[PDB]
């Protein structure tokens, strides 16, 4: 009847509707192939809306409208179901696995576990139903997802904020970027994993020299060794963001020291060759530069 | 834009356009509207009162 | 036969739209779901512009 | 030509036509010379033959026989709320639009668009000034240009109800040499070009003027040096109009240059003695660094 | 200063140079050192520089220091423009060094994320470091727009004295000591310019004439050898000649960057050579030549003589061993290209080999690989990927739509075998990933991070695989037209102007191969007799004229002569050896006639088999006439026949 | 050769005639994939695992299998101007093997010859084939019979 012909076929389609499912490493069963049904639902909805144009539609309006109301609530939950998955998946790598990082974020993790378990129950009941349309009749499904995506986003936000506040304590961190920073925050137990990054946050310096308790110095990408005046004392539990700041200041202070020492030597009239062995490059250079300037000044 | 010969044959094609070749026409209309009005009016209502 | 309207600025598309009111359904050949959304307009009697 | 060639005689045409062809390098030859039947044409060839080109060019404009419309005459007479006035970088029409504002109905609002802050205050004061009625001026709109595409383009367009608002006029300063402005936004507004090019003596007077308003941070010699720099600026400034004569390419010398040149001078003055010797190293800095820094071609340096 | 005429002149000249002063005043030591230039003062931040490669002092670099100090004095950003091949970014870096600052650098259109660019800018403002945008001129509309706006927020805030500023919909504090520098490279349209918003916040200056001479002199002077001034002038003038005389080529760079490669690559040769011009000569022909072609090579040689006059045995005996082993003849050319490659592989991590089909590009790297294994003892793992057979997805890898699971592609998987888990030892061996196909911008855009100084392979999931030095990459391809100029500047380039091999040599090689193919499945008795028959049945003197008349002819879907050879020999051999069994009882004259017939036929098809069939007949006559007159003449329909039930 | 030259007629005839060779028919299209070619073979071929050559892909019996790509020059070019499917025929010809695309493991072909027929690049619709492919195949022009032949 131009109408019942279409309505039957929408129904016939949605009673055989199936989400493809493969579970990831632990727990939650993921869905492949979102777009298929998201499209087909959107397409059938459009067919149902436009039906209202028909002149013979008036009497069947009810039987149409019921279907519309069912599909519309599928759409309401589809839109949410997919982003809940996507966000969760992205967050699992950062939160659920590595113990050290979830340790300093008791909170984002403490929420993540509960969301996960709940999203696990709802999904597990969902794919037990052997049809996708059936999902609309699950009590507190739409509600569960909306609460879940909102909460996940609140976590994702919190994390982003946490990190950006973390960098601002030692701004050099802005050169690292998220992944590596998290490695520094967690490895602050060991102190030896921070050495890798000292090319990226300084660039002059390659790696860092320890007495295993104290930091004696650094070694530049060239292979020069800069020995600090005061070795930087470390305790078994101490934040990286602190001694890194102490370090950054002490390398400058140390360069300055070598500068005045060497320059004073040259002032006392030691041969440049004498000096070349005993100081780092930068110090004996600025030395030569300043002293030179003074000499060619009176020489003028 | 070039349509298939198949479309252009089957189809009744109409140009709503101002190509600058429309100016000759359009300045006359304005000229006549502002110069001889009563026959621009009775140009327009030619079908009306009829 | 089907009209083919050509205007550089398409004011004519809103002329047809004003003529048929809400009845007008506007489609494009370049939009994705066009093929079906045509099948919808055609079955239930919508006025189409492509 | 379009008009006269229709109205006037074939000897007229071929004469004016050959006379133009002479102004161009097209051809050189004597026009069919009719005596006092065409006075003006003899007046024109007289300009061409005496090699005074400007008056030869504006012969047509004075035989076009019109009163040109002043910026003021467009602004006032035009019914529209939106004007874009483009100019070469050499000159800005802000000072003129100020005087045109004071001259009629006041309400001068100068909005620079530097920052994110200048842009918020821009669109705040736009929505404020279009209810209140004042004149709003957006300086060098071209720099924010991704702003125009999103905000301004649509915010002029989507409103034809801006006329229903008070008597309100939004000016937009543009640059002829510079990024292309969106064609629809431009056609929607009344366009003008700001051509007014000061004399050399004028420019020296105006430069010299802006300086005494600063009070005295400096002594007597610096004044002399400020005087010189004004002159030097005015002369360089002028030479860039010359194009292949004088400077090889177009170079633009802004106030940024003048500031930096005078900043250097105050420094070299404060740092040295009152001897007249330091002039050695004053030239080199201004020529090679301050002013000549901008210059790639060694000829122009 | 000595040679200055007047005491005034000395003061001027003294004022144009950076002078280093130290306040004896107070505490706050790190602020105690400052720099005076042009009467403007700049303080010395004490950031540790290490031992960077220090730039030679030239007046251009000093003026650059002057414009930059001139700008910073009023807290405007400085900006450089000028053609590629001077230096700008590297000048800003040295300027930072001199004031004791490590300049952070953003290389633009490196496929960089805007996030990482935003983030680095935020770091630089909070830290207070000096940023430099390398080739700022090229950035996308939206990227450049946003970066620019932020740069004005910063630069404006610096001029104003704001403690905190606002940018990009991110709020940050601002160090008074922050600064932003910009370098701009030109397009075909003329010297690039700052976007309008930054034009008012910066000070533009030009980098023009690098003074290649004074650089070269001092570098040659720190290697401390011979005539520093003389060699400098001769080398600079010579590259200049090379630019004037040699053909304009997209990938030719004779600039200061090439000149530095010469002066630095001049150092290793000093050990086994002297410090004389001879080393300079050797370095030049090592660096320059590989890229040059037919004509340009002889130009290099001609203009080389006009100016300055003119591992060897070990490696060359290993190559000879490797060629001798694969059946390849060692020519001037083949050896030349081998050696060029061998010396390239030490310097260059990725190599590009360009030449027409049948050039011998493969033969070269395969042989040089094989001979190094002999020589160095480092074993070689070779993966040959025909690139454009695989999609980027297939090659590098991809991610599942929904589950966000990663799957390794071909390149990444064979890289993982090397790094993550080594069951065996890849440590003591060299790996070569060879890309056999045409190279397009897209695939190298994916791995440009490999070709980079970052030496890390970037996957979409952010797996960031590091790359060991054992890992070497080859591109063998016929044309460079479509590759990025950047891909070339990142790799070394070995150009093949002509065939590595004489036509007769290839023939001789093919025959060897065909003989050894028989040596496995056949007895030595037959093999000796037959291979003598084939080789001595045809000589290069007859053939060369035939190959020459083949060149005058109309070939539908033509393949050049050198490449037809493979068809020629392999057809002939198999054809002759097909009939080997009838040669035992055959008369001695009759075979030579048979061999000759089978060869004439195969030589006809292999050369003119693609011709009109009228031309085939004309070429038959050309074969009969240029081989022996007594020798069995070939005819259109000529064929060998043997009896059904009996041998005949 | 031109149309009616007898390319498809004669070669299909020659390969169906002999018992030693069997044909796999393929008609290249201006849209064709490597994966069409592989699937074209999978009826006549079988994968085996041999520690000698690692993975091998021979015919399902002893005698040789000839792949016939008719209208071989038709496949289109990438935006950057390269036709992968031909370069794939090349990889087969020169390297006697190919990478199995999904699993990232090297496949070696056995007793499989590649042969093709086409019309000169001069004609419309036809594409130029790279000397890097054509170097490995002997090319024969095929034209109208002697007319006395006709
Ligand atoms: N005064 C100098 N002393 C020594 N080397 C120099 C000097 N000036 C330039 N160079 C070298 O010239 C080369 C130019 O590189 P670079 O500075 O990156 O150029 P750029 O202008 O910044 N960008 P590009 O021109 O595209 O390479 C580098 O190898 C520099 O080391
Ligand atoms: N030095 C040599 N002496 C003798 N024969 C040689 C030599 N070099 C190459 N050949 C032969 O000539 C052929 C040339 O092809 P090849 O070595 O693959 O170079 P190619 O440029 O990589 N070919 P292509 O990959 O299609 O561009 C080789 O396959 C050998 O058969
Ligand atoms: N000796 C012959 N025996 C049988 N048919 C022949 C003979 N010589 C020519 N033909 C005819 O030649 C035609 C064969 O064309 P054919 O070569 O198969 O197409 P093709 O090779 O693909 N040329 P093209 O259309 O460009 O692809 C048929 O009409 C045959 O009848
Ligand atoms: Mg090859």
């Amino acid at each position: 009847f131009v109408i019942e012909k279409s309505l039957n076929r929408i129904k016939k389609f949605w009673k055989e509707a199936q989400y493809e499912v493969i579970e990831h490493s632990s727990g939650l069963k993921l869905v492949r192939e979102w777009d298929v049904l998201e499209q087909a639902c959107k397409e059938d909805l459009e067919e149902l809306v436009s039906m209202k144009a028909s002149n013979y539609y008036k009497i069947f309006e009810q039987d149409c409208l019921d279907l519309e109301s069912k599909l519309t609530k599928l759409s309401e939950i589809q839109v949410n179901w997919v982003e809940v998955q996507f966000y969760w998946l992205d967050l699992y790598g950062i939160l659920g696995e590595n113990l050290d990082i979830q340790n300093f974020l008791p909170l984002e993790t403490s929420k993540f576990k509960s969301l996960t378990s709940e999203y696990k129950m709802i999904t597990t009941r969902a794919f037990q139903l052997d049809t996708t349309i059936e999902v609309i009749h699950i009590p507190n499904f739409d509600t569960t997802l909306k609460l879940t995506i909102d909460s996940l986003k609140m976590i994702k936000s919190s994390l982003s904020t946490f990190l950006e506040r973390q960098r601002r304590q030692f701004p050099r961190f802005y050169f690292l970027g998220n992944d590596d920073l998290l490695k520094i925050i967690g490895s602050g137990k060991h102190h030896d994993q921070v050495s890798k990054f000292m090319k990226k946050m300084f660039g002059s310096i390659e790696s860092i020299i320890f007495l295993e308790d104290f930091i004696t110095g650094v070694r530049s990408v060239e292979g020069e060794v800069l020995n600090l005046n005061e070795k930087i004392e470390l305790k078994d539990s101490i934040q990286a963001q602190e001694w890194l700041n102490i370090l950054d200041t002490e390398i400058k202070l140390s360069v300055f020291t070598q500068f005045r020492d060497c320059l004073g030597q040259l002032k006392d009239g030691t041969d440049i060759e004498v000096v070349v062995s005993k100081y780092i490059f930068q110090a004996i250079l600025l030395s030569a530069q300043v002293m030179w300037t003074e000499l060619v000044e009176k020489c003028l | 834009g070039d349509i298939p010969i198949f479309l252009r044959s089957r189809v009744r094609l109409v140009h709503f356009v101002t190509n600058k070749e429309s100016i000759e026409t359009r300045i006359f209309d304005i000229t006549l509207t502002e110069e001889n009005a009563e026959m621009q009016r009775k140009r327009e209502d030619l079908i009306k009162l009829n | 036969a089907v009209p083919f309207l050509l205007d550089p600025s398409s004011h004519m598309i809103t002329v047809i739209s004003n003529y048929y009111g809400n009845k007008t359904v506007l489609l494009s050949f370049l939009e994705e779901g066009f093929v079906k959304r045509l099948e919808n307009a055609i079955r239930f009697g919508s006025v189409v512009i492509i | 030509c379009l008009y006269k060639f229709d109205i006037e005689s074939e000897q007229y045409k071929e004469a004016v036509l050959t006379m133009i062809g002479v102004l161009s390098e097209s051809s050189d030859g004597v026009p069919k010379l009719t005596v006092d039947t065409n006075d003006d044409l003899r007046y024109l060839w007289d300009y061409v033959t005496t090699k005074s080109y400007i008056s030869a060019l504006n012969w047509f404009k004075n035989e076009f026989f019109v009163d040109e419309w002043n910026i003021a005459d467009v602004v006032a007479n035009s019914e529209n709320n939106y004007f874009t006035m483009a100019s070469e970088r050499d000159v800005d029409g802000t000072f003129k639009l100020i005087e045109l504002a004071k001259a009629s109905k006041e309400s001068l609002k100068i909005i620079p668009l530097g920052s994110i802050e200048n842009l918020n205050y821009a669109q705040e004061e736009i929505s404020k000034s279009k209810i209140e009625g004042g004149w709003i001026l957006l300086q060098n709109i071209q720099m924010s240009l991704s702003w125009v595409k999103t905000y301004l383009h649509k915010h002029v367009e989507e409103t034809k109800a801006a006329e229903e608002h008070e008597k309100f006029k939004m000016f937009m300063t543009c640059h002829l040499t510079g990024d292309k402005l969106p064609a629809p936004l431009l056609q929607r507004t009344d366009r003008v070009v700001y051509e007014d090019i000061p004399g050399i003596l004028d420019t020296v007077k105006d430069l010299w003027g802006s300086q005494f308003f600063t009070g005295k941070i400096s002594g007597v010699w610096s004044v002399y040096c400020t005087f010189l720099l004004s002159w030097f600026h005015a002369l360089i400034t002028a030479r860039t109009r010359l194009v292949p004569h004088g400077f090889s390419k177009k170079y633009y010398f802004n106030d940024c240059d003048f500031q930096f040149a005078s900043v250097y001078l105050e420094n070299v003055l404060a740092t040295n003695s009152t001897n007249n010797i330091p002039w050695a190293q004053v030239r080199d800095h201004i020529a090679t660094i301050v002013y000549g820094g901008k210059i790639d071609e060694e000829k122009d340096l | 200063l000595k040679n200055c005429s007047t005491k005034e002149e000395a003061r001027l000249l003294w004022a144009k140079v950076q002078k280093f002063y130290q306040k004896n005043d107070t505490l706050d030591d790190l602020n105690s050192v400052f720099i005076s230039q042009s009467g403007y003062l700049l303080q010395y931040k004490f950031e540790y520089i290490g031992i960077p490669e220090r730039l030679i002092y030239t007046p251009l670099l000093l003026i650059g220091f002057a414009t930059l100090t001139d700008s910073l004095h009023q807290k405007y950003g400085g900006c450089f423009f000028g053609p590629a091949g001077t230096g700008k970014t590297e000048t800003v870096k040295a300027f930072g060094q001199n004031l004791g600052r490590v300049v952070v650098v953003f290389n633009c259109d490196d496929s960089f994320d805007y996030q990482v660019l935003s983030r680095l800018l935020v770091g630089i403002t909070q830290i207070g470091a000096w940023g430099c945008f390398d080739q700022f001129n090229r950035l996308d509309e939206k990227v450049l727009s946003a970066v620019s706006a932020n740069i004005q927020q910063i630069q404006n805030g610096l001029q104003v004295g704001k403690s905190h500023i606002t940018l990009l919909e991110e709020e940050t504090p601002l160090s008074p000591h922050t600064a932003v520098f910009i370098t701009l490279n030109p397009g075909y349209n003329g010297r690039s310019e700052l976007p309008e918003n930054l034009k008012k916040s910066f000070r533009e200056f030009s980098m023009k004439s690098p003074q290649s001479g004074t650089i070269a002199e001092m570098i040659l002077q720190i290697m401390g050898f011979e005539d520093s001034k003389s060699l400098a002038s001769k080398i600079v003038h010579f590259l200049e000649l090379l630019s004037s005389k040699c053909s304009s080529m997209n990938h030719y760079h004779f600039g200061l960057r090439t000149l530095k490669g010469v002066l630095r690559n001049c150092s290793p040769l000093i050990s086994e050579f002297g410090e004389g011009e001879k080393t300079v000569v050797e370095s030049l022909k090592r660096v320059i030549l590989p890229s040059l072609g037919d004509t340009d090579e002889l130009v290099f040689k001609d203009e080389l003589s006009k100016i300055f006059d003119s591992n060897s045995k070990a490696i060359v005996q290993c190559l000879k061993d490797a060629g001798q082993r694969s059946g390849f003849s060692m020519s001037e050319e083949f050896l030349k290209k081998c050696m060029q490659f061998y010396y390239m592989q030490k310097t260059q991590q990725a190599l590009i080999l360009v030449g027409k089909a049948g050039c011998g590009k493969t033969a070269t790297w395969k042989t040089v690989i094989d001979a190094m294994a002999i020589f160095d003892g480092h074993a070689n793992v070779v993966y040959v990927i025909d690139t454009k057979v695989l999609t980027k997805e297939s090659l590098y890898g991809s991610m599942l739509k929904a589950t966000l699971e990663w799957r390794d592609g071909l390149f990444t998987s064979i890289l993982r075998r090397v790094n993550d888990d080594i069951t065996g030892t890849f440590k003591n061996s060299r790996i070569w990933v060879v890309f056999d196909s045409d190279l397009d911008p897209e695939y190298v855009e994916a791995m440009n991070s490999v070709l980079d100084d970052n030496k890390i392979l970037t996957l979409p999931n952010g797996e960031r695989l590091p790359i060991p030095p054992n890992f070497r990459i080859l591109f063998e391809t016929d044309n460079l037209d479509h590759t990025t100029p950047a891909t070339i500047t990142r790799c070394g380039l070995l150009w093949f102007s002509t065939d590595v091999c004489s036509i007769s040599s290839k023939i001789d090689h093919l025959l060897n191969k065909s003989y050894e193919a028989l040596d496995n499945k056949l007895s030595m008795f037959e093999l000796d007799k037959l291979k003598d028959l084939i080789s001595d049945s045809f000589d290069m003197a007859s053939l060369t004229n035939i190959f020459t008349c083949s060149n005058d002819l109309v070939h539908i879907l033509g393949v050049r002569t050198f490449n037809k050879l493979e068809t020629a020999v392999q057809l002939a051999v198999h054809l002759i050896s097909s009939y080997r069994q009838w040669f035992q009882n055959l008369d001695d004259k009759s075979l030579k006639d048979v061999i000759t017939l089978l060869i004439k036929r195969s030589l006809l098809y292999a050369l003119a088999g693609d011709s009109t069939g009228e031309s085939q007949r004309a070429f038959i006559q050309t074969i009969n006439t240029y081989f022996g007159h007594d020798s069995q003449e070939l005819s259109d329909y000529s064929t060998i026949v043997i009896a059904n039930d009996k041998l005949s | 050769g031109p149309p009616g030259s007898g390319k498809t007629m004669i070669m299909n005839n020659a390969l169906r005639n002999s018992s030693l060779y069997d044909v796999v028919g393929i008609n290249f299209s201006k849209d064709t994939t490597t994966e069409h070619i592989l699937s074209a073979l999978h009826r006549h071929t079988n994968y085996v695992t041999t520690s000698k050559g690692l993975t091998l892909l021979p015919k399902s019996d002893i005698k040789n299998l000839v792949l016939f790509c008719d209208e071989i020059n038709l496949p289109k070019l990438d935006k950057y101007g390269s036709q992968n499917v031909v370069l794939f025929l090349r990889q087969l010809m020169e390297k006697q093997g190919f990478w199995k695309t999904p699993e990232n493991k090297w496949v070696t072909i056995e007793r499989i010859h590649i042969v093709g027929a086409c019309n000169p690049p001069t004609d419309p619709g036809r594409i130029p084939m790279s000397e890097r492919f054509t170097r490995h195949a002997a090319i024969l022009y095929l034209g109208y019979p002697s007319g006395k032949s006709l």
